[PDB]
């Protein structure tokens, strides 16, 4: 997508992330965990829904037959008449095809483009207790136990704590 | 030491279409065409008329197998193959238009002419049309000489629509196997009918001759049709050939009409009905039958338009 | 210590849909469905034609409501409910597709067809048609027989259009009140008329008999058309009951047609009209008129579409 | 939006920015004041103009009656004419919804990332000097006054000059 | 000390427009509007038939410049200015209904009537058909009386299409030039044609009178037609003035039919095709004909609509 | 575009540059040099060429003749028929507009992302042995050789090796 994140600076994605669409996965003296973004998660899945019941719509335009299947109607109305639907056909095969298409482009963008806004809040709340990898993940130059990993996750985490520890140790 | 971003996935994904790529695997996608047909006219909560054997313009003449539906009422209307309007072989003028008109009229109700008849006969039947015995159109009489070469004295009648809604008006021309059978019925010499309602001026001649038999009778009789406004008047001048409205016809109300050779159904409700059954379906497209009518997801020539409904799907 | 970014909003913002959301609230909205009549036909700068009275196809041939209109010249024309076509009971054979034609004539220019008679009458007038005492079509000419009961003899005339544009032809066939009343004007046995363009083959035979009385007047004129290229001949073949074009129609340019029961206005311009009126804008959609004509927005059913000018509204 | 701006990490906006789209509300010893950036409001003013001037368009195409209203046409071509204008009619109503929505969308994306653009542009002027809240906000480490202040705003604003005595304030 | 990102330019680029901007000049852009006409039928690999002086309709009934015409084959039929459906002044009805299903056919197939005739004459020619003599249309039969003044016996002919797909059957009316010469052909007397097939029903009465002169002849001739059904049957009952089919025509599949002015031409292959020659292009949209036919790009009014292929162009 | 890059924090384009879409013009001891992204210029060609890959696209739909140009039809069913069509002209130029300017909005603002893309890569690449100008240049406070560019260019750059230096530099 156009935010460079999903199949761009994250490698790919995690097959055991059944919890959420997006989540952290921390690393420490404790072990690895891994866990559910939803606020990020929401906003997607809200966003998309929205998409979905949008285009799941009731027509309450009626139409009524205008030729006949048992009784042939006069040949040169019957050519307008085909003439007619098949240019109305052509219409809105057209006219899905580009629906579609617009709207795959944008739920891919805006899929990535939430990935993307998750990436730089944390970058954020870790003002400088933390650096930048590059393959979206942060390498942490305090000591960050399993309780401390939580308040990252449930934006919590207070920078200016941890904050000459991991100053010192750049 | 560390905290890790990311997204789910799966192993396999969805191939969908984007403005960019074709086939692009996305985590889930769900389909925005309609595929499934139900095999049946679902018509739950609906007035439903399913004319059979009866043909949709045989409601306003009356053959046998149209006597049960003279006066019908509906909110959905049920054209069959087999179905046929007329016992004595003819046809009608503007037979299409017509139709047009009683698959949305809601249904019939019929009303007396007041015709009255003094000097001719008015009573003739033929084997075609039976009802145990030889018999005629219902709401039509076809009109004679008293007796056999007797002249055919030149008639005026009148009807004015004394109601608040359009009257729709039939009568019919008969034309006779030979131009001796025409003179035996209705007398010799050209005979003329004219019609004239304050939008409307037609005359019509018959035209005796031989056509091939059909109910085993080579004879036809021609049907015409106006529909004649609130207070209008429509006189018919005639001097022979002719098949005499009894009754005329109201429009009830609103309908759809359908043409169709699957059972109805009363247990699903539907309101996007082709020949081969419903489409019941919240999709915005479909791909079944271009010729769909009543409330349909539009047709398209794409079997199916798959929309994304996840992210791209990126495995290990 | 610090400097902080932000941006501007209101307390209440307008509702919009985006392709995600219904009712998204942004700073500032405007309206792209045109519903704004004005209740007038806005002709400021247009040669205009008001019919009034006058019917279209009236302009052809000329009873005395349309005197005035025989040689019009216009860029709209406009019709009004009040208008008739007739004097003398009758209607056009094919009449939309001529009404179609007048609409973008730019009007009518008149010239002489120069038929000239012999042995017959040619001042025919009924109480119909009416200019002081009784009268007939201005541009048409009722051919009768010299006397009561007697013979209309078979006759032939020929017009050659000279000009460089198609010529309008029109001719009448008279449909009398009795079988009676038809040997009386133009003699016995069964009349014929013929008519026969490069591009055109037609035949008629009348039809008297009773049709109801309009205008006081139980007989009825059919009016039949055809459009004769430069350099083609028109020949009428006729034995009686024929009404004779004295004058042929040349179209001038261009027009537009218009229907409305509402008056004109010389102080507003618009190119959009339907019969209420003038839709004046230049949104590219309205939800006033389906049926609306000239250069429009494209009408929709929505009644409202708004569009974002302002960004999303994030009160405090 | 998907640049995360607007109704992101900004927590909401200003009611009493009058002056202009975007803006700056500046803190220091001298006290707080308000003041509007011409450049982001005017990029996001003239795109949104051009979008109008694009929809606001005259359809030079003439259409002309082909039925008629005080005297119904023949009822089989009455029929066609009103299935087709009904068929037409559906075409432009869906047309007109999506294209409205497109764009509502795209407006909206557009404000948010100008949004953005300003923001980046600050924190590139304010190189090492300044560090990241996290609401929208420079925590300044510098002593920086109201001249100082529309140094930042004018573009004009020079890091060297302050750079040791903030980067010591770290 | 440093390093630098940027992107390529070029000091002039390609104008473009976009949702927000007009004229926004791109690296490089693409052209999705056809504007180039090749002046030719491209008609390579597609088995054509191009009619020159022979008219369509003429294939069905057999004028002489349509003689190596009456069978043909084809995927691709060409319409050309000159072609002429008759060689007897005549024409006829229902005449484009006609041409779009001969133009669709693939071509025809003929096969014999099987009509045999006892009291009557059959061999009527005339000057206007010429083949070294007088001729006749040869698919056609003028049917007379025996000799000059003699009655035309009324006569009853049958014809049961006995093959797997529908039969296009066409039969004349002739209209002579006096009421004396109708009766001086095929006797005095009103004569009456009528033709009955199931799904079918209509009578003709001739009309006498002087028509002007095409080809030198002041005759016309009507032309009729209905498509007879397989098992079904078509009877003609005629009393005179009737030109009598010898054959019946089949459709032999498929086919495209075009009308043009310009020469075809095997070297290019193309499938959309206008009277000015073939559009040869993969651009969804064409701004060159708008009644294009075959599988064309999309007819738009705009001449131009560049695509952008590259980046906002930033010179230095 | 929307990401502010291209005619945006980048002030223009280089003329220079013929190798590919994207690249870089480093400076240093040894002299300036300049070099194209193969794997940025190869992803805006792709998405840009599967765009005209989905426009360039065969209408298998048949449309026969329903007038006649030699031999006028009936005039009532002659302006049914061009009512109909010119409807129809009227949706399909309303369609090509309204795709292309689509298209083309969407085509600038996936170039401009690209060069976003690109630009943040390398910011991650050069950990802290870099800062940011502003003007679309980084300026590297260790010393780097035509050797060590390759490396960024390359991504094969071990910010590590030269971290201390450039740090103390800062
Ligand atoms: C089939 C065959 O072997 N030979 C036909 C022969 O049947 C046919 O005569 C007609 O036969 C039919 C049934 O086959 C009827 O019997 C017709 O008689 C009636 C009718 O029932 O229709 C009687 C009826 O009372 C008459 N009614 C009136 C009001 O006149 C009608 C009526 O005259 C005709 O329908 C008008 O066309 O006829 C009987 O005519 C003969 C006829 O030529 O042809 C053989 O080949
Ligand atoms: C209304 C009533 O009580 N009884 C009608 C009676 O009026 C009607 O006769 C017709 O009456 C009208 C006016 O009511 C005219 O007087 C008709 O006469 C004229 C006409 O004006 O149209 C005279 C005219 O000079 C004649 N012109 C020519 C060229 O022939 C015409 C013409 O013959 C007819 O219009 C042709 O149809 O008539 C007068 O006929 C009678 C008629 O049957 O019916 C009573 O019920
Ligand atoms: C042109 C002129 O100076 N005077 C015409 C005069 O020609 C015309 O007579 C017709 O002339 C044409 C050629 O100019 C033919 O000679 C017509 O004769 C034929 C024909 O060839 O068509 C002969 C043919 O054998 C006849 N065949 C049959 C089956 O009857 C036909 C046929 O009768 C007619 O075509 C039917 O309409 O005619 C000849 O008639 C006269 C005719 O009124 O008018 C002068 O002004
Ligand atoms: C208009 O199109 C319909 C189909 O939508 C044509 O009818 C079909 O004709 C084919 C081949 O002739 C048959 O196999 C089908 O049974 C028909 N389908 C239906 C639904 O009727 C019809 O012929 C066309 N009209 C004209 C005048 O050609
Ligand atoms: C085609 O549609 C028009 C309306 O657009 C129908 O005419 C309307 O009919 C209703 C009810 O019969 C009336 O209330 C209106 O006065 C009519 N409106 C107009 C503008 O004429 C018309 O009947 C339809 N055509 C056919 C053949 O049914
Ligand atoms: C329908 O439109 C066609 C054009 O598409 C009209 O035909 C043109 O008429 C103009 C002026 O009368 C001529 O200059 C052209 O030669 C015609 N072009 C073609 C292709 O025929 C036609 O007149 C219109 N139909 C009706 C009934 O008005
Ligand atoms: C992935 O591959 C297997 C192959 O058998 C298939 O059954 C499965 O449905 C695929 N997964 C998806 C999501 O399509
Ligand atoms: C995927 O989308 C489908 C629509 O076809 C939907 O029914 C389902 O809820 C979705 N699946 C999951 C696992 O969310
Ligand atoms: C039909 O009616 C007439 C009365 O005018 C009568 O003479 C005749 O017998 C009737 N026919 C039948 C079958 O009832
Ligand atoms: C018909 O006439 C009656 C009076 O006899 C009147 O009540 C009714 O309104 C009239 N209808 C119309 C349409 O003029
Ligand atoms: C917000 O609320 C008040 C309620 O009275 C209303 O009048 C006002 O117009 C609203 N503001 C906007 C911008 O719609
Ligand atoms: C808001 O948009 C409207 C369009 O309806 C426009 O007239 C007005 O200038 C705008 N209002 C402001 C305060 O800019
Ligand atoms: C009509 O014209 C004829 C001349 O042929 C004349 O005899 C008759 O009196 C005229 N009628 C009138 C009312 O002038
Ligand atoms: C009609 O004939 C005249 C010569 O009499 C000629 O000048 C003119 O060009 C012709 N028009 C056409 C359309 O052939
Ligand atoms: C730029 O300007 C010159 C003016 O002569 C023109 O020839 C050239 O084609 C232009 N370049 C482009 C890419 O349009
Ligand atoms: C620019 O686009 C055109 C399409 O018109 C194409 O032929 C060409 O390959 C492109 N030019 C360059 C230099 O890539
Ligand atoms: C036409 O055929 C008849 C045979 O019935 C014959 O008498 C006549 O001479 C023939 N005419 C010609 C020119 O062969
Ligand atoms: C026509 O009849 C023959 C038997 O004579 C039969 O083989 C064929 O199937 C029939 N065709 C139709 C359409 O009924």
């Amino acid at each position: 997508g156009l935010f460079g994140a999903i199949a761009g600076f994250i490698e790919n994605g995690w097959e055991g992330l059944i919890d959420g669409w997006y989540g952290f996965r921390h690393q420490n003296a404790q072990g690895e965990g891994t866990a559910a973004d939803y606020k990020s998660t929401q906003s997607a899945i809200d966003q998309i829904t929205g998409k979905l019941n949008r285009l799941i719509e009731k027509t309450n335009q009626q139409f009524e037959l205008i030729d006949n299947e048992f009784n042939e109607v006069e040949k040169q109305i019957g050519n307008v008449i085909n003439w007619t639907r098949d240019s109305i056909t052509e219409v809105w095969s057209y006219n899905a095809e580009l629906l579609v298409a617009m709207e795959n482009q944008h739920t891919i963008d805006l899929a990535d483009s939430e990935m993307d806004k998750l990436y730089e809040r944390v970058k954020r709340q870790l003002r400088e207790n933390a650096e930048e990898d590059g393959t979206g993940c942060f390498e942490i130059f305090h000591k960050c136990d399993d309780d401390c990993m939580a308040s990252i996750r449930n934006n919590t985490y207070d920078h200016s704590k941890y904050r000459e520890e991991a100053m010192q140790n750049r | 030491d560390k905290i890790c971003l990311g997204h789910h996935a799966l192993s396999n994904g969805t191939k969908v279409n984007t403005l960019t790529e074709r086939g692009v695997e996305v985590v889930n996608a769900t389909e925005t065409v309609e595929r499934t047909n139900i095999p049946r006219i679902c018509s739950k909560g609906k007035r439903t008329v399913d004319l059979g054997q009866c043909g949709l313009l045989g409601t306003i003449t009356g053959p046998p197998q149209c006597d049960q539906f003279l006066e019908f009422s509906a909110d959905l209307i049920i054209e069959r193959r087999e179905g046929s309007d007329v016992c004595y072989p003819g046809k009608f003028v503007n037979e299409e238009a017509l139709r047009q008109i009683l698959r949305e009229s809601g249904g019939i109700d019929k009303e007396a002419m007041g015709f009255t008849y003094s000097g001719i006969r008015t009573n003739g039947t033929t084997s075609a049309c039976r009802r145990s015995g030889s018999s005629f159109y219902a709401e039509m009489k076809w009109l004679l000489s008293n007796t056999d070469n007797a002249a055919f004295p030149q008639m005026t009648k009148s009807y004015k629509n004394t109601r608040k809604s359009p009257a729709l008006i039939v009568w019919g021309i008969h034309h006779s196997v030979s131009t001796a059978e025409q003179t035996k019925l209705y007398g010799s010499g050209n005979k003329l009918v004219t019609v004239g309602s304050s939008n409307y001026q037609q005359s019509f001649v018959p035209s005796p001759g031989a056509r091939p038999q059909v109910n085993g009778l080579s004879g036809r009789i021609d049907f015409h049709w106006l529909m004649l406004n609130p207070n209008d008047t429509v006189t018919f001048s005639f001097n022979g050939a002719f098949i005499a409205p009894d009754r005329a016809s109201f429009l009830r109300g609103k309908s759809m009409g359908i043409q169709s050779g699957v059972q109805v159904d009363a247990n699903c409700e539907g309101d996007c009905y082709h020949s081969g059954g419903t489409i019941i379906s919240n999709l915005p497209f479909q791909n079944i039958d271009s010729r769909a009518v009543g409330k349909c997801p539009r047709y398209v020539k794409q079997r199916s338009l798959l929309l994304a409904t996840g992210m791209k799907n990126v495995p290990e």
